[PDB]
């Protein structure tokens, strides 16, 4: 267990940026509940066991309850990252007696290709004025996914995705219902599903759905 | 004759359950007898000692105590007031004026390891501490008053004090 | 395990089947973990809406690997009571604690909404591999408590999962349920059917059911 001194949080980067070369991945590296007394803090960035610089250290914030916050931000190569190189933060202060470290790395594992089915509503559903559409991606791993709806270029907002459930293979899958007026869905609208994985070709597919 | 006068030690009138208190006459005794007699909510108690002594603090232990010696007049009453929880400011004084010194301490059940400990003026963090300290301003001003708590850890758990009133006079 | 803060306490609510028929029996559970060797008494006072019961029944502490202890104390409950939003209080006592721990729960409250259940085939594209994947859309419920099971001519169709509830945007839930069949079942004409428990369906059930049509 521990006593007071600060306390530390290191915090991934979010899983579409690990994909697209045009994002910038960050691994962000937060300590909380730092005295005014002892206002230094170190900051010391390891890539398996690499000491590593260009890493963005913000000037400390007073927070509301009267501590300090203070932020760094080590911007990561995705390769890196998607390889599974571990990345930890080390943070030293007088008030610590020894420095605390913290690790984090992409869940390791075989990575496996999801399959993305588009579903379209149900016969009896087709009578309320608003259907559903539905996305089924299923078999795969690890669970860091992202999930999208589209329709002429503009992006559809009324979907919502379920989080990813543990497949009996050991592989995980999840649903994405998009929300839709009676009307556009008898127009012969066509929507379509992005999935975002690196288990994907590109790391990108997009399934297409419309009125049969 | 001299009134006896009630003394607490230590000196807080606010304590928690399962502290330790010990009241003391200030009265001279006679040649004859160095007996006190002490009162506990005009009950009178048993022992004729100097000292009266709450081991083990309960709820029932609240109340106006008394004393009176042989040649002293009965003593004016002294309140002690045992509360339930986890936490309790307590203070060496609770009447402050302007240019003095607020003196706070956030006590806790059994003299536990504090950590992470907050004192909070009208709902917001005023001043941190990693561990257990007290707090203290040097010099009280008209801004300073305000409802205080205090809150920290008591081993993973997360427990906060009940609010005490603090009003700066005079100026 | 220094234990300074002494024993924490949780409150868990009946298993939605159980409040939704007459011949289960539905528990609300008050479970105390890190309860010390040393001082390891637990006292359990139970409330239904602000009332005593004494009809529960409390389990014999079990040890953990952490070298504490595990209380456990079950109090049955009546479905109307539950259903009906009856508040359900457990106090828990130990010589490690300033004064006694309570919690409450209770069925959560707002007007409750039929589920919409919906049976969608297995996509096109999905038939060129060896196994098949019925699904089951459940929208537009509240609360969020529900059950789904799946069952094929009588017997219970097991190899499946089931998403955990939604929120909509309308404040409503909504879950997915996925059932894996080999293609050559799905070929044959097979019925295979979503059953849906809640307290907003008629008579807390209704089935539907799915195939090669
Ligand atoms: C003084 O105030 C500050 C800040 O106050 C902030 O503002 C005021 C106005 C109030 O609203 C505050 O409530 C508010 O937060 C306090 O600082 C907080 O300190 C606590 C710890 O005491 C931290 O809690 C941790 O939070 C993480 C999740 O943090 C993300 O989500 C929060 C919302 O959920 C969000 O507020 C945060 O900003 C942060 O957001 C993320 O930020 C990153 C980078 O910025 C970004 O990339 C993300 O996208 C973003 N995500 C969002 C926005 O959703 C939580 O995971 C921690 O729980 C772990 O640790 C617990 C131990 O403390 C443990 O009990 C949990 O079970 C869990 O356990 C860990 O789990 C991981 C993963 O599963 C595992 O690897 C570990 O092994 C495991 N065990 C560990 C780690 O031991 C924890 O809850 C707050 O983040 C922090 N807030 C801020 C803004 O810094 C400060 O405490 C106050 N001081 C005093 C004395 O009161
Ligand atoms: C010593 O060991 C014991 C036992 O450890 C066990 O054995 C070892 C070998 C390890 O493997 C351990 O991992 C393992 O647990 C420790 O006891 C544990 O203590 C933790 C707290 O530190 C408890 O965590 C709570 O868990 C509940 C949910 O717990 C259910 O689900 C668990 C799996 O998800 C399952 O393991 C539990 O048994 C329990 O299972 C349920 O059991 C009931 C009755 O048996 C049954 O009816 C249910 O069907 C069943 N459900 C299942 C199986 O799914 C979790 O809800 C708690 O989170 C709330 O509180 C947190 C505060 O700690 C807070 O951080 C959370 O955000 C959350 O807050 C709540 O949020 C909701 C909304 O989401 C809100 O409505 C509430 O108001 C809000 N606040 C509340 C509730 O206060 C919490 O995470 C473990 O349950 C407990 N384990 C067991 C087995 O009892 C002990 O900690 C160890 N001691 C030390 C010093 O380390
Ligand atoms: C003394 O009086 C206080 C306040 O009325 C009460 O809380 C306490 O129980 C009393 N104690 C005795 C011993 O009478
Ligand atoms: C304890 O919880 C409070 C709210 O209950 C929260 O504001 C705070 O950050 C925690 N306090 C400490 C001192 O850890």
């Amino acid at each position: 267990e521990l006593l007071g001194g600060p306390s530390v949080f290191l915090f991934p980067p979010k899983p579409k940026d690990t994909l697209m070369i045009s994002r910038t991945p960050e691994v962000t590296c937060v300590v909380v509940d730092v005295s005014h007394e002892d206002p230094e803090v170190k900051f010391n960035w390891y890539v398996d066991g690499v000491e590593v610089h260009n890493a963005k250290t913000k000037p400390r914030e007073e927070q509301y309850n009267s501590t300090y916050r203070v932020v760094s931000v080590l911007t990561v190569l995705h390769q890196d990252w998607l390889n599974g190189k571990e990345y930890k933060c080390k943070v030293s202060n007088k008030a610590l007696p020894a420095p605390i470290e913290k690790t984090i790395s992409k869940a390791k594992g075989q990575p496996r290709e999801p399959q993305v089915y588009t579903l379209p509503p149900s016969r009896d559903e087709l009578t309320k004025n608003q259907v559903s559409l539905t996305c089924l991606v299923k078999g795969f791993y690890p669970s860091d996914i992202a999930v999208e709806w589209e329709s002429n270029g503009q992006p559809e907002n009324n979907y919502k995705t379920t989080p990813p459930v543990l497949d009996s293979d050991g592989s995980f899958f999840l649903y994405s219902k998009l929300t839709v007026d009676k009307s556009r869905w008898q127009q012969g609208n066509v929507f379509s599903c992005s999935v975002m994985h690196e288990a994907l070709h590109n790391h990108y597919t997009q399934k297409s759905l419309s009125l049969s | 004759l001299p009134k006896a006068v009630v003394f607490l030690e230590p000196q807080w009138y606010r304590v928690l359950e399962k502290d330790s208190v010990t009241l003391k006459c200030q009265g001279a005794y006679s040649p004859e007898d160095q007996s006190t007699q002490w009162f506990h909510n005009e009950s009178l108690i048993s022992s004729q000692a100097s000292s009266y002594f709450i081991d083990a603090a309960t709820v029932d232990d609240s109340g106006e105590y008394r004393c009176q010696t042989q040649l002293s007049t009965l003593s004016d009453p002294v309140q002690l007031e045992v509360h339930i929880g986890w936490l309790l400011l307590q203070a060496p004084r609770w009447v402050f004026k302007e240019e003095d010194p607020i003196h706070l301490r956030c006590h806790s059940w059994k003299n536990t390891a504090l950590h992470k400990v907050t004192y909070l003026q009208n709902g917001k963090g005023r001043k941190y501490f990693h561990h257990n300290s007290d707090f203290y301003i040097p010099k009280a001003t008209l801004k300073d008053s305000g409802s205080y708590f205090c809150r920290g850890l008591f081993g993973s758990k997360n427990v906060s004090s009940e609010t005490v009133q603090i009003t700066i006079t005079q100026g």
